[PDB]
């Protein structure tokens, strides 16, 4: 689905 | 914050599980390693560990 980009 | 296309790889760094991600709509050159806590892709993760 989605994810945070560090 | 961004839509994930697929998980390409998995590794452990600093005792943290990380996934190499291909972002939807972005070039392969933008693939990045992200700690598992950063992901909201239970389906993909589930599928990755399964076919792993």
């Amino acid at each position: 689905q989605t994810a945070r980009k560090s | 914050e961004y839509a994930v296309e697929k998980i390409i790889d998995r590794r452990v760094r600093k005792g943290m599980v990380e996934y190499y991600l291909k972002w939807k709509g972005y070039p392969e050159t933008e693939n990045t390693w992200e700690p598992e806590n950063n992901l909201d892709c239970q389906d993909l993760i589930q599928q990755y560990e399964a076919s792993r």
